[PDB]
C-alpha cells in the first residue's frame, strides 16, 4: 500500500527527456551536505516507474 | 483504529479511505514500536 | 563579613547547582508509561502527572 504507480509509455523516438519530465513533476532536487538528491513529493512511499 | 478494524463495509463503502488509513496506521505503529523500543522520554524527543 | 558574604552566594550557587542536579536526574530517570492495547501496541499513559511534572 505505500509503494506509488507512475505509467511510462515509450515509443520509438523516446529520449531521457522524458524520464527527466516525470521526475520533475513528481520529485523534487533538494541539496544535502552528501550531496544533490532527488526523493518523490510525498514522503514514505516508494514511486515506481 | 476501533473503528475502521471491528466496524465492517468501511472496506467496501470508502476503499481509498481506508487504504489511506492502513497506510498512515501502518507508519503509526511502527513509530510507537520504536518508542517502545527506547522508552525515556529524552530519547523519544531525541528520534528524528 | 566580606568573606561570610562569599561563603553564602557560594552557598546559594551549590544549592541551586544541586536543585538543577535533582531536575536532570529525575528527567533522565523518568521513563513514560506504556500499556498494551488488546495485545495490538503498547499505548502511552502518564499523560496527567507527566503534564504536572513539566509545568512544575
Amino acid at each position: 500500500p505505500d509503494m506509488e504507480v507512475v505509467g511510462l509509455n515509450f515509443s520509438s523516438a523516446t529520449t531521457p527527456e522524458l524520464l527527466l519530465k516525470t521526475f520533475d513533476h513528481y520529485c523534487e532536487y533538494r541539496r544535502t551536505p552528501n550531496g544533490v538528491v532527488l526523493a518523490p513529493v510525498q514522503l514514505g512511499k516508494w514511486l515506481v516507474l | 483504529e476501533g473503528i475502521f478494524t471491528g466496524s465492517a463495509d468501511i472496506k467496501h463503502l470508502l476503499p481509498v479511505e481506508t487504504q489511506r488509513f492502513q497506510s498512515i496506521s501502518t507508519e503509526f505503529l511502527a513509530l510507537m514500536k520504536k518508542v517502545s523500543k527506547s522508552p525515556l522520554v529524552m530519547d523519544v524527543l531525541n528520534i528524528q | 563579613a566580606i568573606v561570610k558574604d562569599v561563603l553564602l552566594v557560594a552557598q546559594g550557587e551549590m544549592a541551586l547547582e544541586e536543585f538543577l542536579k535533582q531536575i536532570r536526574e529525575v528527567w533522565n530517570t523518568y521513563e513514560l508509561d506504556l500499556v498494551n492495547y488488546q495485545n495490538k501496541c503498547r499505548l502511552i499513559r502518564g499523560w496527567d502527572d507527566l503534564f504536572n511534572k513539566v509545568k512544575e
